[PDB]
RNA sequence: AUCUAUAAUAGUUUUU
RNA sequence: CCUCUGAAUAAACUAUU
RNA sequence: AGUAGUAACAAGAG
């Protein structure tokens, strides 16, 4: 009664008519921004300026009834002038101190309601656990972390269509919540929120800040989650890390992530060792995920993954042979497979690897709403058959099942501007990639899909690219039952046998599980994760292994030197180089090691050529049996975040680049160290540590012809000399021994 | 012993102490007369480029344009804008080639956020030049002024509050015979009547200045401001070139901070990682010298239309107006000049649109040949500029440009040893060339310059230097074999931000957090930027600690407020109490750090909605549930979340009723409020009229509450029979 | 979306030199091929436009010049080195006490 | 208030803006022209500022900032911050350039308040600061007095006139060129003892007219973020260490002094100076660039980083080129015209290319 | 595993 | 004499809300 | 005079 009442006078009015008549609802936007001009270009210095003057607030006129005009030493604490365009009047910051201290009192107590995210900010602080600070050489990596969490299975635009629901039921336009998260969180909040008496506007923004996720890109060191990022700037810093642990309660998801990543990592540096199995199980009793020891995780997580299994296996608990992939559990009854990296075209014109499996498989399909048996070979559909409970889910369990047979035909579906990169050039799962362009949106992947005929057995019924049920032709392959479920079985943990080498084996004596079968990515954790040895760094990232594998040599540069002059043998099998070992790629590693030893013979039978910077720079390549060769190489690889990044034998890399003037090692833009100068080092410019047979003598020399390449120096005899195009746009004279 | 900073080079390398290098801490440069004498030395300067193209008069606005299109190939180093069309076209075929289906893909995106952008878009902004007005109004209002004319001349396309419908709106209105204005005085209003050529050269000009607080300059520059007409279609073009731009990996834009250098370090790797361990590579660290006085709108324009072939004849017009309207653009001289006479000891004020019929005995050497040299171009108060970009505009299309030169760098396409790649942001660029010898090296420096030179694109020889791979400077972001922090870049944020006690307090404690995160700042250096903040905040806003004796106008009402308080630590600093801040909470707001230390009747009296520093709300009577007031960096509201004062210059012009204007328009909008409780937190859609919404609502509210039961009948009659009163109203 | 009347002549003046319509323009574009036209035009363009690199060696740097004139001239608000200030062992802190009584 | 004798109306510039009028009604002066937009005239390096900023990087015996209090430690790393910010606050509250620091704040904010509050006034402000001596007693000192001019500042580049009177021991006969806006008197005798016996010195008050505007008041009422400036850079060379070591070295670095630095040259050549010789000499460097802000040095400082990393290149062994140095060098040296701190830089620069390239 | 939602405010980068 | 007033470029990004 | 530097301030307007 009052809002039209309120109308109808300013409709009496000309100029507030023509406003509101003239004026439609989208230019009251335009009309709302409308001012005269807010003439503010150096906020601290007109704060400053303004700071000065003896009426620089402005207050409602309701403080001339509320508020003394002065206090009791005669201040004066506000004025009636009016500030220009508006109705409000000026006042002194001692009328604010004078409310603070003499104003009428209310109840705030709903206030922690409120803003309950910054309580639980301060109770998570409150309840935290402070441990040592131990300085080391910190790896800092950008990445996209979360900064405020929201909630779990919510997006922004989900998350704002609730929060409308919840508050404006008459303004959420045309929208249908149409997700089951997004109606029962509707429900809850309903209900929680029943018979609120808190200002709509205030519960939206209180809504805002609970469920919507904000994420942002930072240099981030130890773990990702939200609770983590919070407290970034006390916990990690460009030399030092301080363990401490928030005081909150700690999500199931980020622990299972966490204790993945720490799995994988302990399997992939525990395959490398001379004894896995005592290796992993130290490794495993000896590190934390979240201030909590790894091994009551490991007792009381049912976490399907490989490495967990292996661990697991290891410390004698009962497993499953069962891996995730598409919100599916797949588990293998039948067959093997070989890893194999083959590079692919896409249908959108891209070129990119994937890691095919080959043999020939059987697993069974396991999913909250779908249920499915798959029979696959080598980039190839044998059969599926899917016992859903509606189209949907028959719909997307056929999806999943498709892009896991990694088929040509998959491949070439893929339209649209797909990319297979990050916004920052971080590269992308393709498997991944491929399943959430399929699910948006799968008519041409079933149009390529191919028909075929069906024998109409046991009335199970068909399924066409248009997901109807057909019953003459159907799907290639794909068959729809009704009966098919066996889901009980999943969860039935087996008693297995663990070989030494980490290969699992059931009671019958057929191997499940090895370590070749856990996956080869690099992720990071959401959960801080605390290793206690000798080497803190010994689980650690690619970066962060080499930065310290390489300043390890330089701090211990004195008996390292010697030992290596003296007993080599007993230099080469240090426990230190075995996490660079494990980045070394497997197939090259033995070749690797034979190449550098030869060189450090060399190095021994051949007086005055002593370079330290060689030595350094190859001595982590010399940890793996050797594999005799006369292969000559010009640099080195090592897997790191996925990508093959060479280290050359010659000269500086940009992994590991050593500077004269400063004598200072940076190996991937870490300072590893400065190396001492020894009075032995062959200040004669000969180079006997590059070529696996032959001495570098000089620079280039004319007499002996053009330059020829590395690989074709086997044509060469016992003395003599040639030039060689040996380096970066560098051509040597050298000779054979 | 003389002290020699910089001796400290010696020993730390340049990058690792990069930041001793910024003398941030003292006041920038600025600017302080007219800015008449840059924009003119910017428009001969820009006409001197070109100068060997094509003269013609314009025969809808008569001002003399300057072609250098399809010019002669320059014969040395000098700078020059004589781009050649079938270079351009052919780089942008080659950037197609590389990236199948970049443009259609793009387009698509573009043709979406056409065919959804509303019009309130353009509200976003500072300043516009309003060509009502001839000077510079807020975004707001030059969108207002602008909406009133076209609908008093008859244009109200823009009703549909499409940004398009607004475009079409332009367009219509370019070809009215005439238009008609109000103008105030001393604060009447007259009506001006302009014919369609003065309309015309109003529509296409630039508002210039001069650009104050600039860091590394020696000398000024000139900067501009768009008209309304063409802020649309430089939208239009700018989200092409956007989404363009999102699917280029060498692209510096638009991508910022952490992702940004993320990005960079990535490809920089994958560079390196794709050079063969036998060929030499070398890193260029380039300037591109008068990047945007060299750019020409006309191969913008043939660029669009290359990039959007094979589609709907309607979005390609819509694309290319914008380089049709800056091709044809004006530029204002802006205030003037001075003159004084020391004999008299007088001083007078000069405009500039005199300058086209004004003695020369005035003015010095300097300024007479400026004046000389530009009055050819001079028109209705304005200057003639048809080549170059005026400033800092269609960044993102000059990166594609810059990036299809880069492309062209791949083996497929020089068809030798040696190759490029690298780096492009707008004008900025690093270059990675990799050759198996020097003289390869120095074959792709020469090549990847004269392809340059053939788009228009100039390479600042004087500022761009080359070494070997593993350290170079882009975008002011020194990578040396990894990006270094650089503190002293962010050092101005550090102090008293100047919006209320709250927020600055706020503000602070955030900032020395996120350099901790971001800048390598140390915690003990991270105490002491505490402990100088705390004292900044103290001094600025009189809020010393209750137990000193600082004289001060507030200290005491401090000191009462100390000696009544049971617990001192519950005080906020605003209150005279003590700083409990360190280096673990500094991620927590100051109010909740302490709610659990303050006393029950100072805390209800802090947090009191009733506190008439902040305003109230109007449901029921008044919201009396918490503090509400736009709170940025405050996350609760308590009375020391006031506001304060306005300037009030305005009061001495003729512009001073526009006060009377926006307080009307609050007054209408908060009525609106109370009908649709959403438009606050959501900004609403709709064509039909405010009132006519309203009374919809009104109805539609009465029927349900009635039916619902939640009123009697009296009440519903009593509604209708008012909206009724309303109808008639709306009539009369 | 129409280009028409006053707009269609500003995009008629909007070409290169050879163009005398818009719509010519557009047919020109949309059956652009790339034959060779980069390699042609660089062929012809004169050698004098290069970028010839020239070695920074230890010997190649130059001293800075500095200006020739009169000596410069204090320019502070304050003395820095010649201030002399006179003192009492006043027992308060920063900025408590009337500034004129301390005077 | 100070009453509006004709002295002060003179050194204050009273009536001394020309009255503005309009273009008809005085276009026909003979002598009406463009305002003098004349290029600064050049001058040369003195010896002066080079003893101003040595004497600036010295210790004294009185602690020059009393900085505020912080919540308690709780964690180790706060702890460890805390004993490093000790040994920063006792190398840095006891520098010359810290008085400076205090000095021009208190000078600075002083104008603003009185220029603010007193638009139409001669104030009459002390020159006043707070230290405490080595035995830990406060002690206030006076410099001399300011006296404000009109405020009547409408962009944040007027300029606000004040006629500066300090007290000094140095001879203006000695240096005359160095204090050529100043006029210098003599007030008093003062008696200074030396070792054991008085000496009877004149005592000169140098007065001269300035000005300011509130942008640079501003900035000066700020120039505490110098100490940041430094304290960081410190840090993080500290930090720099720790890492190859991991374990902090700030009391080997502070206390041991071990590890030295270049960071100013002898006759007999470069010398090297501990960790807090450094930090001093970096807050003197950043206090002076506050107190000699100008265009000038913005531009010499941007145009020169670029010489500086082309100098480190060739010290890398990273084969640098360049394309046009003669132009690089021109760029450089069009920034150098008449200011002290601007000409000490580029000899310094100078200085540097002798020693690196060496 | 992915992750460019909007709008307000301030700060930074983008010179013949 | 008296009254009033102490001055808001474009794009992208960063932080907070 | 002084600030300052390619053009201004050294109060403006009514
Ligand atoms: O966050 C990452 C990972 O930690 C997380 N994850 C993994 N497992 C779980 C569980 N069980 N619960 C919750 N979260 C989990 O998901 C992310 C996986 O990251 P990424 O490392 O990139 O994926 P991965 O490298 O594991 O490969 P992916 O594509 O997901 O494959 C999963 C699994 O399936 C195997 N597999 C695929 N194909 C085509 C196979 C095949 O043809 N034959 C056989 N025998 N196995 C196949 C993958 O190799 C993995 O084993
Ligand atoms: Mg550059």
């Amino acid at each position: 009664m009052e809002r039209i009442k309120e109308l109808r006078d300013l409709m009496s009015q000309s100029r507030t008519r023509e406003i509101l008549t003239k004026t439609t609802v989208d230019h009251m936007a335009i009309i709302k921004k409308y001012t005269s001009g807010r003439q503010e270009k150096n906020p601290a210095l007109r704060m400053k300026w303004m700071m000065a003057m003896k009426y620089p607030i402005t207050a409602d006129k309701r403080i001339m009834e509320m508020i003394p005009e002065r206090n009791e030493q005669g201040q004066t604490l506000w004025s009636k002038t009016n500030d220009a365009g508006s109705d409000r009047v000026m006042v002194s910051p001692l009328a604010v101190t004078w409310w603070n201290r003499n104003g009428p009192t209310t109840s705030t107590v709903h206030y922690p309601k409120v803003y309950k995210t910054y309580f639980e900010k301060v109770e998570r602080l409150k309840h935290g656990t402070f441990g040592p600070v131990h300085f080391r050489n910190q790896v800092k990596i950008r990445r996209r972390v979360d900064i405020n969490p929201g909630h779990a299975d919510l997006s922004a635009k989900e998350a704002q269509d609730v929060i409308m629901e919840v508050v404006f039921p008459n303004e959420v336009g045309a929208r249908i919540l149409t997700s089951e998260s997004q109606l029962t969180i509707t429900k809850e909040k309903k209900k929680e929120l029943q018979d609120c008496k808190i200002a709509p506007l205030m519960v939206a923004y209180m809504l805002e800040r609970e469920l919507v996720r904000k994420t942002r890109f930072l240099p981030v060191a130890g773990g990702t989650s939200s609770v983590y990022i919070e407290v970034l700037h006390l916990t990690q810093g460009t030399c030092w890390e301080q363990m401490y642990t928030p005081g909150g309660e700690v999500r199931n998801d980020d622990v299972d992530q966490s204790l993945i990543i720490a799995a994988r990592n302990i399997v992939r540096r525990a395959t490398v060792s001379a004894d896995p199995l005592a290796s992993l199980l130290e490794m495993c009793h000896s590190t934390q995920i979240g201030g909590v020891r790894m091994v009551d995780i490991l007792r009381q997580n049912p976490t399907e993954e490989q490495a967990v299994d292996i661990c697991k296996a290891a410390m004698g608990l009962r497993i499953s042979s069962s891996f995730s992939f598409g919100g599916f559990t797949f588990k293998r009854t039948s067959g093997s497979s070989v890893k194999r990296e083959e590079e692919v075209l896409t249908g959108n014109l891209q070129t990119l690897k994937i890691r095919v499996h080959e043999g020939y498989e059987e697993f069974t399909m396991v999913g909250r709403r779908a249920t499915a048996i798959l029979r696959k070979a080598t980039r190839r559909l044998i059969q599926l058959i899917v016992s859903g409970k509606d189209e949907q889910s028959i719909a997307e369990a056929i999806i999943v099942a498709m892009v896991f047979s990694q088929e040509d035909c998959m491949i070439k579906a893929v339209r649209g501007d797909l990319n297979f990169v990050n916004r920052a050039n971080q590269r992308l799962n393709p498997m991944h990639q491929l399943l959430r362009h399929f699910q948006k949106d799968a008519k041409v992947l079933f149009q390529n899909w191919g028909i075929e005929p069906i024998d109409n057995v046991m009335g199970m019924i068909g399924i066409l690219p248009d997901m109807t049920p057909s019953t003459e032709m159907s799907l290639r392959g794909v068959r729809v039952s009704k009966m098919g479920v066996d889901e009980y079985s999943s969860t039935e943990r087996v008693v297995v046998s663990i070989d030494r080498f980490l290969r699992v084996r059931d009671q019958r004596g057929n191997v499940l599980l090895s370590p070749e079968e856990v996956s080869e990515t690099q992720g990071t954790e959401k959960l801080t994760i605390t290793y206690s040895s000798s080497m803190m760094w010994e689980i650690n990232g690619p970066e962060s292994v080499l930065v310290n594998t390489y300043q390890w040599i330089i701090r211990n540069w004195e008996n390292v030197k010697i030992q290596w002059s003296q007993d080599p043998t007993m230099l080469y099998n240090k426990m230190e180089f075995e996490p660079f070992q494990s980045l070394v790629p497997k197939a090259a590693r033995g070749q690797y090691s034979g190449f550098v030893r030869v060189l450090f013979q060399q190095m021994r039978d051949v007086l005055g050529t002593f370079d330290t910077v060689q030595i350094i720079k190859l001595l982590p390549f010399a940890a793996a049996p050797p594999e005799q060769s006369r292969m000559q190489f010009s640099s080195l690889t090592v897997n790191v975040r996925g990508s093959g990044m060479r280290i050359v034998v010659r000269g500086n890399s940009p992994v590991f680049n050593y500077n004269k003037a400063t004598k200072r090692l940076t190996v991937l833009g870490k300072d590893a160290g400065a190396l001492m100068e020894d009075p032995d080092e062959g200040t004669a410019g000969v180079e006997s540590a590059v070529l696996r047979g032959f001495l570098i003598l000089g620079k280039e020399n004319k007499r002996y012809g053009p330059a020829l390449s590395i690989n074709e120096l086997s044509n060469l005899a016992k003395g003599e000399k040639a030039n060689v195009l040996i380096g970066q746009g560098d051509v040597v004279l050298v000779m054979k021994r | 012993m003389d002290v020699n900073p910089t001796l400290l080079f010696l020993k730390v390398p340049v990058q690792n102490a990069i930041s001793t290098t910024f003398p941030y801490t003292g006041d920038p440069p600025y600017s302080h007369g007219t800015g008449t004498g840059y924009t003119m030395d910017t428009v001969n300067r820009t006409h001197k480029y070109s100068e060997k193209g094509k003269w013609t008069t314009n025969t809808e606005t008569g001002a003399p344009q300057l072609n250098p299109i399809d010019g002669p190939l320059p014969e040395d180093n000098e700078p020059s804008g004589y781009a050649q069309t079938d270079c351009v076209l052919e780089a942008m075929a080659f950037l197609e080639e590389s990236h199948p289906g970049i443009f259609e893909n793009s387009c698509l995106e573009t043709m979406e956020i056409v065919q959804q952008t509303r019009v309130d878009k353009l509200t976003q902004g500072r300043q516009t030049y309003d060509w009502t007005l001839n000077r510079n109004q807020p975004a707001a209002t030059a969108l207002a002024n602008t909406i009133e004319v076209f609908r008093s001349n008859g244009l109200t396309a823009n009703e549909s509050g499409r940004l398009i419908d607004f475009l079409k709106d332009v367009m219509d209105s370019m070809d009215k015979e005439e238009m008609e204005i109000t103008t105030h005085f001393q604060i009447g209003k007259k009506k001006q009547r302009l014919n369609k050529r003065s309309y015309l050269i109003r529509a296409l000009t630039l508002n210039t200045m001069t650009k104050d607080a600039e860091r590394g300059k020696l000398k000024r520059r000139a900067i501009a401001t768009p008209g309304m007409q063409i802020r649309g279609f430089v939208y239009f073009v700018e989200a092409l070139a956007r989404s363009i731009c999102e699917k280029l990996e060498q692209s510096g834009l638009p991508v910022g901070g952490n992702e940004k250098k993320a990005k960079l370090a990535n490809v920089v790797r994958k560079m390196m990682t794709n050079s063969q361990d036998t060929e030499l590579s070398f890193t260029i660290t380039g300037d591109n010298t008068k990047w945007n006085e060299n750019q020409n709108p006309r191969m913008f324009l043939a660029m669009i239309t290359y990039i959007t072939r094979n589609q709907p004849e309607w979005f390609r017009n819509v694309l290319s107006i914008a380089p049709i309207m800056f091709s044809n653009k004006m530029a204002r001289l802006g205030k003037g000049y001075m003159f004084e006479s020391k004999s008299m000891k007088l001083r007078t004020q000069v405009p500039a649109e005199m300058l086209a019929n004004i003695d020369l005995k005035y003015f010095n050497k300097s300024t007479r040949e400026k004046i000389e040299k530009i009055r050819p171009l001079l028109i209705d108060g304005t200057a003639s500029l048809s080549p170059g970009m005026m400033m800092g505009m269609f960044n993102m299309l000059s990166t594609v440009l810059g990036v299809s030169i880069l492309n062209l760098g791949q083996k497929k396409y020089t068809k030798t040893t040696y190759w490029w790649d690298g780096l492009q942001s707008s004008d900025d660029f690093a270059l990675i060339v990799n050759a198996p010898n020097h003289e390869g090296i120095q074959a792709g420096v020469d090549r990847f310059y004269r392809t340059c030179k053939l788009v228009g694109i100039n390479m600042s020889k004087k500022k761009s230097y080359i070494n070997r791979t593993g350290t170079f400077e882009f975008t002011s972001f020194f990578y040396r074999y990894g990006f270094v922090a650089n503190f002293s870049m962010e050092l101005p944020s550090f102090g008293v931000s100047g919006i209320n006690e709250s927020a600055d307090m706020s503000v602070g404690v955030t900032v020395i957090k996120n350099n901790m995160i971001n800048n390598d700042l140390g915690p003990a250096t991270a105490q002491m930027a505490l402990q100088l903040f705390i004292k900044d905040y103290r001094y600025t806003y009189r809020c010393h600690r209750g137990d000193t004796q600082i004289q001060t106008r507030r200290a005491f009402e401090l000191k009462k407020l100390w000696e009544q308080t049971r617990s001192k630590a519950g005080l906020l600093v605003s209150d005279g109490g003590p700083n409990l801040y360190n280096i673990r909470n500094l991620h927590i707001p100051e109010v909740c750090l302490k709610w659990e230390l303050m006393d029950e009747d100072y805390q209800g009296r802090l947090c009191n909605p009733m506190n008439p520093f902040v305003s109230h709300k109007e449901i029921d009577s008044v919201n009396n549930a918490v503090v509400m007031p736009s709170m940025e960096y405050d996350a609760v509201a308590t009375t020391h979340s006031w506001i304060p004062k306005r300037n009030r210059s305005i009061l001495n012009t003729s512009q001073r009723g526009i006060l009377e204007d926006e307080q009307m328009y609050q007054k209408c909008c908060n009525l609106f409020e109370k009908f649709f409780p959403s438009s606050s937190y959501r900004r609403p859609v709709g064509i039909s009229s405010m009132v006519e919404a309203m009374v919809s609502r009104a109805r539609i509210d009465a029927r349900i509450d009635f039916e619902s039961g939640r009123i009697k009948k009296e009440e519903f009659a009593e509604i209708m029979k008012i909206c009724s009163t309303i109808e008639e109203l709306r009539r009369q | 979306f129409e280009i028409t009347g006053t707009m269609r002549r500003l995009a008629d003046q909007s070409l290169p030199p050879n163009f005398s319509s818009l719509e010519n323009f557009r047919a020109y574009v949309d059956g652009f091929e790339p034959n060779g036209c980069i390699e042609g035009k660089l062929s012809q363009m004169s050698k004098e436009v290069n970028a010839r690199i020239e070695p920074f060696l230890r010997t190649t740097p130059r001293p800075l010049r500095l200006p020739d004139g009169p000596p410069c001239s204090q320019r502070s608000k304050f003395l820095l080195m010649d201030a002399l200030k006179l003192s009492i062992e006043d027992p308060s802190h920063e900025g408590e006490g009337i500034p004129l009584y301390d005077a | 208030n100070m009453k509006k004798t004709s002295q002060l109306k003179w050194a204050l510039g009273e009536n001394m803006a020309p009255e503005k009028v309009d273009f008809e009604d005085c276009k026909d002066v003979n002598d009406l022209k463009q305002y003098d937009s004349d290029e600064p005239e050049p001058r040369s390096l003195a010896c002066w500022i080079q003893s101003e900023f040595n004497k600036a990087c010295e210790l004294t015996d009185s602690s020059w900032v009393e900085l505020d209090e912080i919540g308690e430690d709780v964690a180790p790393i706060e702890h460890i911050a805390s004993m490093r910010r000790n040994y920063f606050t006792a190398e840095v509250s006891h520098c010359r350039a810290t008085e400076y620091i205090m000095k021009g704040v208190y000078i600075n904010t002083a104008l603003l308040n009185a220029s603010c509050a007193a638009m139409d006034d001669f104030q009459l402000i002390p020159m006043i600061s707070k230290c405490r001596t080595k035995e830990g007693r406060r002690k206030t000192n006076l410099y001399g007095f300011i006296i404000k001019g009109r405020s009547h500042l409408r962009n944040d580049t007027d300029v606000v006139n004040f006629v500066s009177m300090e007290f000094s021991l140095t001879d203006p006969r000695l240096e005359p060129h160095k204090w050529e806006k100043y006029c210098v008197l003599e007030i008093g005798d003062m008696l200074l003892r030396t070792a054991v016996g008085q000496v009877s010195r004149p005592m000169f008050l140098y007065v001269r007219t300035n000005g300011t505007s509130k942008i640079k008041m501003k900035w000066g009422m700020e120039m505490r973020r110098c100490l940041l400036q430094s304290l960081q850079q410190i840090e993080s060379m500290i930090e720099a260490e720790s890492s190859v070591k991991e374990k902090d070295l700030t009391k080997e670095f502070f206390e041991n002094k071990s590890e030295t630095w270049p960071i100013g040259e002898s006759p007999k050549g470069v010398e090297e100076g501990s960790i807090g010789k450094v930090c001093r000499t970096l807050l003197a460097k950043s206090v002076f660039n506050s107190l000699y802000a100008s265009p000038q040095l913005e531009g010499f400082s941007a145009e020169s980083r670029k010489l500086l990393l082309i100098v480190q290149a060739l010290r890398d062994n990273l084969e640098p080129g360049t394309f046009d140095l003669e132009g690089l060098y021109e760029a450089i040296e069009e920034c150098l015209i008449n200011d002290p701190w601007v000409l000490l830089n580029a000899s310094w620069f100078n200085s540097f290319l002798t020693h690196a390239l060496r």
